RNA sequence: CCUCGA
């Protein structure tokens, strides 16, 4: 599971969905149909668009590349909004590590 | 979006002095003054910058 | 022959049964008199099968075969082709890396139970300690500038607005004088948020579930050692930092080996964890063995452990039956 | 042994068989780069 | 005090046994291939213990000044 | 000759140890590690290396 | 655990710069899939655990591993085989904790104060024990200075030479110090023989018992005293308060004021230069002259404000670790920076 | 300067959060008793769990079910929330059949007699008009966290998906004492939250016995 | 079946007064679970009888010396609270210290009234000179743990320092040996050097009474399911 | 060799 940061800058989001492993709405459109493995958006158009999930692929270094959709059927989506979350992406922005409550102090030499 | 130093054409490897890889003046707004490798290919790898472009 | 889909692994399962044809002369006493016995009359092969990896686990989540039967394009001489998918499901571990955005990088050094952390008044128990003599001398201070604005975006505050809009809050934008908890916020670089505006923060934190204020307005806290249970006599700096997975893993990185392939021209042992490869006990590392002056241990490293074709198998021969080990021989590298 | 002094490892004078070149030259290049302009 | 395993026994007295760190590890070494050879050629010469290496029976031993060495 | 060649400038070393017709006593370090013998130094010397180790009398009695 | 029983292994961290980059170590069974490296060591690796790898090899032979046992223990290299002198010492944060263990508060709680009047002193401890039994209690800080009665600790020279004996005095024999309950129990992690020390351990007086220890003990005595210290180092270290935060680094007041003096000198330096007075050359070395001084004032504002137990003032001058100028560069001000030319 | 018996006192704050005032204890005792129930309470109340699931299309985690929108990874995480309680002491079998469309929650899971779903409103999975799931839970007792039991350890078929077991009923403790300064003593407050498969009151009661039992070995 | 196997406790005795005790082997994190609440126990929560304050006559206004005497007044404070002692009065009960003459007053110079009992009648006190008596008046309590000498009189009553644990030093730390299939539990060592009142095996014992109610009344909230042993 | 790790 991924999870963007508490604190970060303006540059996650737009670096995630030009990175291209995000799923981006190129026509607005409502969603038709949602599965794990694609989502249909009905555009305002009368046309259909559907974009398949990469599904744990391996990249090439050996991390899973698995998409998923962050949209349900029924949702009014704009062109260029983000439809599904990838590998380190949270809801659109980049996501590369988790929220964790820290304490800054020496604990018995294991953090030597 | 790198900008690689090395390759035919380009400058060799025993041709890279420390000059080459270091921060130019010239850089401002175009190749980040920050990322590059640690380890021998540092100042040879660097990355554009984030409003730059490259024209014809 | 092709290992099952679903299938759990381990290291020497085999994942695709595969033989190779070996001439007659290949094969063993033992190999050669079972053969004649049950008369096998199948060509004699070797066992050449692709095997799990030392040191890896997982599921088999795809199989992908090519065969030459079916039109499919190969390479020259290649009859079938199959690929086998393992996953596995890596839990965090002693000696997998980790690291801020700041340059604050470290390796585990101990995953503790949840009630040997230090925890918080609450009984939250913190979830990771960075080490305070690590910061200063970096000059990576933005963790610590993280690390307070992280607890206030977790914590959400309330900008006491009431008599006006205090000193430090001016330049606030109106959406950042009131936050709910686990808030997202931006800093941009050279733009974010100024020490005086983060210090203002720190006091309108707003309590938790009880109204209790666990983290002062210096950012620090009153902490319990889960082991004893007497307090921390100081407060420590807490708040939430943003902590990335990074991929230098044990898993990857772990290796040994104590007899294994060897390379055709020198005969020494191969190198690369991949090909189940040998330590490079080199130059520098020679001297070192030599001013000690570890006489029999260079040589013993120089000789039987890498070099010495008959001494290898020797020694083997040797620990297997409880004996002495015997005396090095002729390195083959030397007559190469 | 008496011309060189004392092991500087152990503490006691050298031992005999000591390749005290090896450490000699170990001891003058580990801080080598610490050496600057 | 009263180490711990490698450091047993302490490697100071075993230096009063012998003239050079170099001596006393060829000593124990040939020692202990020699009460190894004796399991299948004399010894041990003191209690061996559980399951003790040679070259753990041998270092007691030059310890308790139980073998004699030349040179 | 031997540690000539391979310390540095190979080529140079072994031409002129070929013209010259040399002979390696292979006395040094780095030549009986050449080889895999024992260096002659620390535990490899002959002093430390060819001692003999028996039992004393009074030990062997019990 | 059978076979492995006390069969060493060298241990070994690239770039081996010299012999102790390769040491021999006990094998202790360990559950996961890292090699654990005891602390001490790491100064003779130059081993941090950022990522650090280390090798393993497994001596075979009688002669191989009685050279891993003899030569190359762990605890059999515990100097320099450059300088001598001992590498094996407490680093960082034993440091802190050894230098918080003995260090001596003025005001602190259960101090000793003497009678005055129908009051009695109440600062008198009968053992180390009742001390600690008052620290057990909210009553003792153990760095408040007290006077404890000593039975099995060392006295210092004089004090022995003049209540016994100028070299006799049995482990049996008490006497009185004025001290802390915290340098109580440092003197007692070193050798019994050794003379109590009665000091705020600094790094560099560590060093100088440490160098005593190497000089006049054997090696296996000072080693047992670094694992001791060590124990100690961690433990006090953990219980010492050392921290970072924003607010701990602080600003000096002045900083102001000094710099823009030294702008109004650099500003006669620029107008002495569009004179065509000074040259370019001399500009710069003058610029460089007052930006080097502002920078050095601006440090020692610094210094004059940070309170002498502030973590980030505690860390460096404890000899711990870092030293000023990062201080400086942290707090105070950057300062000139190098060009690509230099 | 004379002993009373201590005695222990609750004040249920919610049903599953309940505070505990221990005293009069011995100075300088409190945080040590507290902590000493804590860790225990944390670490050590029984409790049951799910080891194994089993899916009617999937023979292994790293897919997706048709209609679904979870895959089975993320709906094996959402499975990680459920909180369940059982009796039986031997593997037991819950089942759960539904089709789309609609939420699928902890509520549409069939347990056997004796097995107990503490938050039915959990979400589990969506489906749409594609979307079936057919699903097979063993629930189990034990104590602390166990990581999956391997298919190689167990005898388990290729199809079985073993789980990361959570069995711990616990949810977060703490403690405060009230040190008093002739006659000084401590009052322990002892703050428990279990996850509704018990109560503050029973797993403090396991805690103790397990405690009781564990020092009566000095005595 | 959820239930852990019985772990044992062994003893090693150092001295008369001082033995260490190993608990092993423990589920994992029980180490430090009952480590610290054993050694607060042993300290904190064990009876024992000590000296409250003294009245010294011969002295009131200088409160520094002893005339005749070589020790001063705190170090003869010093020696008293080294002083062993075990009543069975629930009350305060004062003892006398007399002696006169040249001569060495040790802890049997003191004649103990009814129920107490002077442990260390070997201990050191004071040495008299020449012309030189000693008279002093010691009040003793029962007690527990340590109380400082804090507690508008009569002239001459100093307050002490009450040691009434009959304990004197506990230390205690975790190492781990554990189980061949689980390899992570915690062995328990108690360094444990008590008085003469007590040998460090009573005090052990009674630590664990004490605790076993402790927690028995927290046990007493509800008997049902918790992990057991096969044996004590 | 390339990219990376200390
Ligand atoms: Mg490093």
């Amino acid at each position: 599971r991924s999870e963007a940061p508490l604190v970060g800058t303006g540059m996650e989001l737009r670096a995630a969905i030009d990175a291209g492993d995000v799923v981006v709405a190129e026509e607005s459109g409502v969603i038709e149909e949602v599965s794990a493995d694609y989502i249909t958006v009905m555009h305002d158009n009368g046309t259909r668009r559907t974009y398949r999930m990469r599904k744990f692929a391996r990249s090439n270094h050996g991390t899973c590349a698995n998409q998923c959709p962050i949209v349900d059927a029924g949702d009014r989506v704009e062109a260029g909004q983000v439809i599904a979350d990838g590998p380190c992406t949270d809801d659109g922005e980049m996501a590369l590590g988790k929220n964790l409550l820290v304490a800054i102090m020496p604990w018995e030499g294991h953090n030597y | 979006r790198r900008l690689s130093a090395l390759g035919p054409g380009g400058l060799s490897r025993e041709r890279a002095g420390l000059e080459v890889r270091d921060v130019h003046p010239s850089h401002y707004g175009r190749m980040c003054p920050i990322e590059t490798p640690e380890g021998p290919n540092i100042g040879l790898i660097g990355s554009l910058s984030v409003y730059a472009r490259v024209n014809p | 022959g092709i290992v099952r889909i679903g299938a759990e692994v381990r290291d020497g399962d085999i994942l695709v049964g595969k033989v190779t044809p070996k001439g007659e002369t290949e094969l063993t006493p033992e190999e050669r008199l079972l053969r004649a016995i049950f008369g096998e009359k199948a060509r004699e092969v070797r066992d050449t099968s692709l095997k799990v990896p030392h040191g890896e686990s997982g599921k088999v989540i795809g199989i992908r075969v090519f065969s030459r039967e079916d039109e499919d394009e190969l390479p020259a001489g290649v009859n079938e082709l199959v690929r086998v998918y393992v996953a596995q499901k890596r839990k965090i571990s002693d000696g997998d890396k980790l690291a801020g955005r700041h340059g604050n990088k470290g390796v585990i050094g101990k995953i503790l139970p949840v009630e040997d952390m230090p925890f918080l008044a609450d009984g939250t128990p913190v979830d990771i300690i960075l080490n305070t003599h690590g910061v200063p001398r970096r000059m990576n201070i933005g963790q610590i500038l993280e690390t307070h604005l992280g607890w206030c975006a977790h914590s959400g505050w309330k900008v006491d607005a009431a008599k006006g809009v205090p000193d430090w809050a001016a330049r606030l934008p109106d959406e950042l004088l009131e936050a709910q908890p686990n808030a997202i916020v931006s800093t941009p670089v050279f733009d974010g948020a100024q020490e005086a505006e983060l210090q203002g923060l720190l006091s309108c934190t707003l309590p938790n579930r009880d109204g209790d204020v666990l983290v002062d307005a210096d950012g620090k806290a009153m902490l319990f050692d889960g082991r004893s249970g007497e307090p921390f006599p100081y407060p420590v700096t807490v708040g939430y930092m943003y902590i990335m997975k990074l991929h230098h893993l044990v898993d990857d990185k772990i290796h040994a080996r104590s007899t294994g392939p060897y390379s055709m021209i020198t005969q020494q042992p191969l190198g690369g964890k991949a090909q189940f490869g040998g330590q490079r006990f080199g130059e520098m590392e020679c001297w070192a063995m030599q001013a000690y002056g570890a006489a029999y241990t260079l040589q013993e490293l120089l000789t039987i452990k890498s070099d010495d074709t008959v001494g290898r198998v020797k020694v083997y021969e040797a620990i297997v039956k409880g004996e002495n080990i015997p005396e090095p021989g002729i390195p083959e590298s030397f007559k190469v | 042994a008496t011309c060189y002094g004392r092991s500087m490892a152990t503490g006691k004078l050298v031992d005999i068989g000591e390749a005290v070149g090896i450490v000699a030259a170990q001891s003058i290049g580990e801080p080598g780069t610490q050496l600057t302009m | 005090d009263t180490p711990l395993g490698i450091t047993n026994p302490p490697i100071d007295e075993l230096l009063d046994r012998v003239s050079s760190k170099y001596a006393l590890v060829i000593y124990a070494a040939k020692r202990a291939r020699q009460i190894n050879d004796y399991y299948n050629y004399v010894g041990p010469l003191v209690e061996p213990g559980l399951q003790e290496k040679p070259l753990s029976i041998a270092l007691r031993e030059i310890h308790a000044d139980l073998l004699e060495h030349t040179e | 000759w031997l540690s000539a060649a391979s310390f540095q400038e190979t080529t140079r070393v072994l031409t002129d140890a070929a013209i010259n017709c040399r002979s390696d006593k292979l006395n040094g370090l780095k030549e009986n590690v050449i080889i895999g013998k024992l260096i002659p130094a620390g535990t490899g010397i002959n002093r430390y290396r060819n001692i003999a180790v028996q039992p004393t009398e009074e030990a062997r009695a019990a | 655990e059978e076979v492995i029983a006390e069969h060493p292994v060298l241990l070994n961290r690239a770039p081996t710069l010299h012999r102790l980059g390769i040491q021999a170590f006990e094998p202790m069974l360990v559950e996961g899939k890292a090699i654990q490296l005891h602390p001490l060591v790491c100064e003779a690796f130059n081993a941090d655990f950022d990522g650090d790898q280390m090798a393993v090899h497994l001596p075979l032979s009688a002669e191989a591993q009685a050279e891993a046992r003899i030569l190359m223990l762990s605890s059999n290299n515990i100097l320099s085989p450059a300088s001598g002198r001992p590498l094996a010492m407490p680093r960082l944060d034993m440091v802190t904790g050894l230098y918080y263990l003995t260090t001596e508060v003025p005001g602190d709680t259960g101090e000793y104060q003497p009678a005055s009047g129908d009051h009695p002193e109440t600062g008198v401890y009968s053992s180390p024990a009742e001390a600690i039994m008052a620290a057990d209690r909210g009553v003792l800080s153990v760095r408040a200075k007290i006077k404890v009665r000593l039975t099995q600790l060392r006295p210092p020279v004089e004090i022995e030479a003049e209540l016994f004996g100028h070299s006799g005095w049995q482990p049996g024999d008490a006497w009185m110090a004025e001290t802390t309950l915290g340098r109580v129990m440092f003197n007692e992690l070193l050798p019994l023989g050794y003379p109590f020390v009665n000091k705020q351990m600094h790094k560099k007086v560590q060093a100088a018992i440490i160098n005593d220890l190497a000089e006049r003990y054997p090696m296996i005595v000072v080693a047992q005293t670094v694992d001791k210290l060590k124990d100690a180092g961690f433990y006090w270290a953990t219980r010492s308060g050392v921290t970072v935060s924003m607010a701990d680094v602080l600003v000096p007041p002045r900083k102001k004021e000094i710099l823009d003096h030294y702008e109004e000198r650099a500003d006669k330096v620029e107008k002495q230069f569009q004179r065509g007075a000074l040259n370019h050359d001399e500009r710069n070395e003058a610029l460089v002259e007052i930006w080097k001084e502002a920078t050095d004032e601006v440090g020692q504002a610094l210094r004059e404000h940070y309170p002498d137990d502030n973590p980030i003032i505690t860390i460096v001058d404890s000899g711990a670790t870092g030293n000023f100028t990062q201080t400086r560069t942290l707090a105070g001000m950057k300062g000139l920076v190098t060009n690509p030319k230099g | 300067l004379i002993s009373q018996r201590p005695t222990l006192s609750e004040d249920v704050l919610t049903d599953n959060r309940s505070q505990f005032v221990i005293e009069p204890l011995e100075p300088g005792f409190g945080y040590t008793l507290g902590n000493s129930l804590r860790r225990t309470l944390l670490s050590s109340i029984p409790g049951a769990a799910v080891t194994s699931i089993r899916i009617d299309g999937v023979l292994h985690e790293f897919t997706t079910v048709p209609g679904v929108k979870e895959d089975v990874t993320e709906i094996i995480l959402n499975l990680k929330s459920l909180v369940v309680s059982s009796e039986e002491d031997e593997p037991v079998t819950m089942y759960l059949r539904k089709q789309g469309p609609g939420e699928v929650t902890a509520g549409d899971i069939v347990p056997p007699a004796g097995v107990t779903v503490h938050n039915p409103g959990m979400h589990i999975a969506t489906l749409n008009d594609k979307g079936k799931l057919e699903v097979e839970l063993v629930v189990e007792r034990g104590r602390g966290y166990v990581p999956a039991v391997q298919n190689r350890a167990s005898g388990a078929e290729i199809g079985r998906i073993p789980v990361d077991s959570i069995y711990s009923p616990v949810l977060k403790v703490t403690y405060k004492v009230d040190a008093t300064r002739r006659t000084d003593f401590d009052k322990l407050i002892l703050d428990v939250e279990t996850k509704n498969s018990i109560s503050p009151r029973d797993a403090l009661a396991s805690a103790g016995k397990t405690l009781v039992e564990l020092f009566g070995l000095a005595r």
